[PDB]
């Protein structure tokens, strides 16, 4: 039996793997500490906001900014700064964008407070739908008596684009609801739907579908010239009369063309501009933006 | 006798040492496997992707009772 | 005498059992080194997100819901004109909405075992891309920082809401009608009151399954914040290893040590034991009054609101 | 947990 | 959008 | 009876006064001829026109004219020359005046063609009321792109005067009606009433009472932003909006102060300038005049 | 025989009437010298007007009434860009208005017995100040010149209107739908046609109360203009006093001599006779076909308008 | 008879002389009165004022018929 | 105005 | 002035 004691050696075998295993564990814990040092940062966000600031996108463009994208602005009378999308050109013109339609992802049937404050999303590439907010449009367009211009840009389901300019554009205070006012239609291939249109269903159509001097309305705050509620019937937020001839915050129809049956009450409620297409053609893309009038927009210097 | 019943007893103490030792290394190994599963998963929020893996403490659990039978039944 | 049987019986068998387990532990170790090395390759590239920014903004998530911000998603907030605007997840659906999320666990995608500076500045992902959208509507795992949170609670009376979910979908809540977090010079000292909820009052009363002095050392209210490189706990020891933040794994308002461990280690499937836990303690995303010490939540979140 |  |  | 024949003498007595009557006739006839010679000229007219001509009053002043008074001018695109009143100072500034009020002797309730062609009278002393005519104001102010400035000068019923200046003043062609356009208010104690005024009746007052970009209106040619007829209600021809904050072609009231009951429709229709006096205070004197901007009017040189 | 009565009968009465009359004429004489002498003193100062200029202007009174000028008063007209603008009286009320006055008689305030050069250039007053007004709305007596008249008529088809009125208030017209006056080198030859009206067609036919040759020598149509220092009349005489412009007393289109004499002498009251007239003839503002030769009008005027 | 019937007929001739002369001189004066009237009135458009006056040919006409009878009834 |  |  003083042989079976061959175990002396076998036992020393086991002791060796036991000891290398322990060190291999210590080594592995070192390697785990080195993976940890690589897993500390957050995912990288592609969206970024520029640091230059000013009273509006034109003030930003005069301070040197060259790129289109996200910036903070702060008009004189404004209490807090707010984010906007600035459209900058090679000619140094800085446009502040307040409305964008491009794919139907956002729902534009919002209430009085959502039209006041703003809804939708901002993007550095300008590839998102939004409404900037009536309070903001009011603050930028009425800073110390500086004539402002509005430019509307349309696009149809064939790549074809048209524009429409308005001089001395202003949005009024919340106490005047946010009345839209402009002096004159300043040109453009899309024509002047703000002047109203004669749809022919009646001799009074042109007068009841003009937009100058109309208060803003939403389904829960009616200030239209109609006995019913234009905003609740057409499903949007807009400067309604009885009810409209231009309607960019309307319903997004895929394909352009749509008909009375597609509508929920039998009225045209799509993204329309009556001097460019029928009331039964809804646009593919839209943009509303503003700039001090002395600049471009059929402008001086 | 030294070269017998004594030598036996001498070796039994060394096996008993091993036994306890491997009892503690199975616990270290279970703890390192769970710690590595948690730290790899915690890279999902920083890195392009995290390794898909599957842990099951059953092989560890089979081995721990197994060893306990031997230690006990001694 | 006949005990020399075990020379050809028992020893050989012991040697059998020991041999298989030691070789088996040796192959597991080599595979785990292969796993850590693969993940280090993957970590040469980063994850990315594109989070388009909601037009609507304000001082915190309660001003934003009152501005019409009705969907839950990432918003920019500017609690103070002196501070620069920053990103946060707004929860606009639970308990009447307007909640500013300060912490979020849901998957174990982010490491919460960090030092003092990272807990002060914040870490982790506030939000990720909803499948096929250009905005971030899903919350990621994160810790807002300690300076941001203390400033938010110091603007005015503030309420705290903590929500959790286990691994079969049950859910409970803990509400504190008052919550303040002091400044860094005061070590982020916490104060809470006016509890209501179904999760059990772990912050003000400690673990309901302990008695006397064992219970009172697990209360969180009145404590300072500790991290593993900054001991400010309620445990007065000499052994450097005896630190609630080194055991237990996160940065928290530890007291010898806890009844709740949000910020703990995320164990997959919920159950865990002492021989799974790095230091042999109850680390792991715990709420002792609901599920005890050895169960780690699937979901755990913390969020605040101006009150009014 | 607590620490006795 | 007239309202005949 | 050859003694009664004493007639021979007394017959020769009549004969003498016959012949001496005869010669008194002939002498008086020569006196009538001298009187005829002195009664051949017409009455002397105290009014005279100066002989120096040019493109506007500043062009006339640069050619040598020193005295204020009546001159013919002829802008390049005008078909026929026309008379104007020029105001010429010591400094060499030649203002062409296009509106004058001063005593209420001329009625300003006139029609589209009268406002276009001009009415009232021109005097060498500048003591007459008149409207020069939209067509002429247009030709002078749109001359080959040369910036013009406008000066409004007001006088109250107490000896006080005030002024208001506007840069890059222009009046548009008849096709666009005779749209008023300016780039910015350039200063003056009278205030900027063309910017609009918040009268306090309604929060929309300011945006309904501004004049930049407004078209010209008359009772028979309504181009205002109002659903009613501003020109017909206030009795004038003006660049109406809804309706006005500045109104220099309004109704003339003795002493300035007037009230709603004096008015035929209950609206303020007098000669107002709301940034300077209440809407119920009508000016005693007014003057609207223009000059190339490079001159005075807050001008360079 | 007894006839020698008349020596102390008739003779002495004859001498009685004659001597009376003779000494009555003496006293009229010196009373006339005394009127003429008072008028010489008044003629030491002139009469004055202040005629401020209407803003509205044009080519003639018809373009002005089209441009909004609806009141009758003095205006400035510029018929041609080569001629300097000049003053005219515009009648905006008779026959639809737009009439440019060319001759006017109404009181006898201007002398019309003038030479060729004044008739060429114009003379008299176009307008006088309305009671208390800064503008001249009342017409005076005048003759527009002959060169201005000739240019007005050759610019296009022109109608002529002649209006008159007696001392009781009766009014008549003579309207000629076609009217032209050549230039000076053609002696201002007149041509008229298309007669209408109540006064009688004196210009084209002659005095209807005369017959045969006596009528046709009183036609004005086709005649030249004559003045007292320039004889172009239709009377071939050798005696220098025998000129229609010297007898007849004005400047006119005389033919041996006239049926009409506007531009004649103004007799107060209407009626006059051969022995009141300077040369024994029917001078006087006459229109034979209406009131014969021995009645002078109260008012007489000539005016033109484009026709169209 | 000379100094008588002859002298009477030698005065009668001179009386018919004056009759025709005064006939002529009444016509001259009636014409000058008219001429002076017309000329004073035509000073109203040039001079500061025209003398207001009245003219009646009556006194002139009576003296004419008057004159004519005597001449006739001779 | 005729002259025989 | 204004109009409502
Ligand atoms: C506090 O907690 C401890 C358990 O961690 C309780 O412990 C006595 O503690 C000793 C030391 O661990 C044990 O050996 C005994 O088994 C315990 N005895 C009893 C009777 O429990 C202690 O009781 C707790 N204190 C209170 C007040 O509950
Ligand atoms: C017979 C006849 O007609 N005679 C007349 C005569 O009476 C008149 O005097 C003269 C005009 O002067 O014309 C002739
Ligand atoms: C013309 O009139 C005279 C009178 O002057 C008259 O004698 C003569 O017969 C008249 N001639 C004609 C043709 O009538
Ligand atoms: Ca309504
Ligand atoms: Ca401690
Ligand atoms: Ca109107
Ligand atoms: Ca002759």
């Amino acid at each position: 039996e003083a042989s079976i004691l061959t175990h002396d050696s076998s036992i020393r075998y086991l002791q060796e793997i036991y000891n290398s295993n322990n060190q291999k564990i210590v080594n592995l814990k070192e390697k785990v500490a080195q993976l940890e040092a690589q897993c500390q940062e957050p995912c990288k966000d592609t969206v970024q906001i520029h640091d230059i600031t000013g009273k509006d996108c034109q003030d930003i463009a005069n301070k040197g900014a060259k790129q289109s994208g996200l910036y903070f602005i702060k008009p004189l009378k404004a209490n807090q700064q707010f984010l906007v999308y600035c459209e900058i050109d090679g000619s140094g013109n800085g446009w502040t964008v307040f409305q964008k339609r491009l794919d139907g992802s956002v729902d534009f049937k919002k209430n009085w407070i959502q039209y006041k404050e703003g809804f939708g999303h901002l993007s550095p590439t300008g590839t998102t739908e939004f409404w900037l907010g009536n309070e903001k449009i009011h603050l930028i367009s009425t800073q110390s008596a500086i004539p402002y211009a509005l430019r509307v840009e349309l696009e149809d389901w064939n790549g074809r684009t048209s524009t429409a300019d308005y001089a001395m554009f202003k949005v009024g205070p919340e106490a005047d609801k946010y009345r839209l006012t402009y002096a004159y239609f300043a040109g453009g291939d899309a024509g002047d739907a703000f002047d109203g249109f004669d749809f022919g269903d009646d001799p009074s159509d042109k007068f009841f579908t003009s937009h100058n001097g109309m208060q803003f309305s939403t389904w829960d705050n009616d200030n239209d010239k109609f006995e019913g509620n234009c905003a609740e019937q057409d499903g949007s937020g807009w400067w309604m009369n009885k009810c409209h001839a231009g309607h960019l915050n309307g319903v997004y129809y895929q394909g352009g063309t749509y008909s009375k049956a597609s509508t929920p009450n039998g009225y045209d409620n799509g993204i329309i501009w009556a001097t460019w297409k029928t009331r039964w053609y809804s646009m593919k893309k839209t943009t509303m933006k503003i700039i001090p009038f002395n600049r471009l927009t059929i402008g001086e210097g | 006798i030294e070269v017998l019943k004594r030598k036996v007893i001498e070796k039994v103490q060394h096996i008993q040492l091993l036994q306890k030792n491997v009892r503690a290394q199975l616990v270290d190994m279970k703890r390192l496997e769970v710690d590595i599963d948690i730290k790899i998963r915690s890279c999902r929020g920083s890195c392009s992707r995290a390794l898909a893996r599957e842990v099951d403490l059953k092989d560890y659990e089979d081995q721990q009772k197994q060893l306990e039978q031997v230690i006990a039944k001694d | 005498l006949y005990i020399d049987e075990t020379v050809n019986s028992n020893i050989p068998t012991n040697l059998r059992v020991l041999r298989s387990i030691l070789e088996n532990l040796r192959s597991k170790i080599q595979k785990l080194e292969s796993d850590v090395s693969a993940q280090m390759e993957y970590c040469r590239t980063p994850c990315t997100v594109s989070c388009n920014i909601p037009v609507v903004s304000g001082k915190e998530c309660e001003e934003i819901i009152r501005k019409g911000g009705e969907t839950s998603e990432m918003y920019l907030i500017q609690p103070d004109s002196s501070v620069k605007p920053y990103r946060v997840y707004c929860d606009m659906n639970t308990e009447n909405g307007g909640w500013t999320v300060i912490q979020n666990r849901q998957d174990g995608s982010v490491d919460f075992g960090r030092k003092w500076d990272p807990y002060k500045q914040g870490f982790g992902n506030v939000a990720t891309n909803t499948d096929g959208k250009n905005y971030c509507g899903l919350p990621g795992e994160y810790w807002l920082g300690n300076d941001k949170i203390s400033q938010l609670t110091r603007m005015g009376p503030t309420e705290l809401l903590i929500e959790m979910e286990d691994w079969k979908g049950d859910k409970v809540k803990a509400h504190y009608g008052g919550f303040t977090v002091q400044n860094e010079a005061n070590k982020y000292q916490i104060s809470v009151n006016k509890y209501r909820g179904t999760a059990g009052n772990a912050l003000m009363d400690g673990a309901s399954q302990l008695m006397g002095e064992n219970r009172t050392m697990t209360i969180h209210n009145g404590m300072f914040f500790s991290t593993y490189d900054r001991d400010n706990d309620g445990w007065l020891t000499s052994d450097p290893r005896k630190q609630c933040s080194k055991e237990d794994g996160g940065g928290w308002w530890y007291n010898r040590c806890h009844a709740a461990n949000p910020n703990g280690r995320y164990y997959w499937g919920g159950q865990y034991t002492w021989d799974m836990a790095k230091h042999g303690t109850d680390d792991g995303v715990v709420w002792m009054n609901w599920k005890g010490s050895w169960y780690s939540m699937r979901k755990m979140s913390m969020k605040i609101r101006p009150f009014f | 947990g607590h620490r006795p | 959008g007239p309202r005949p």
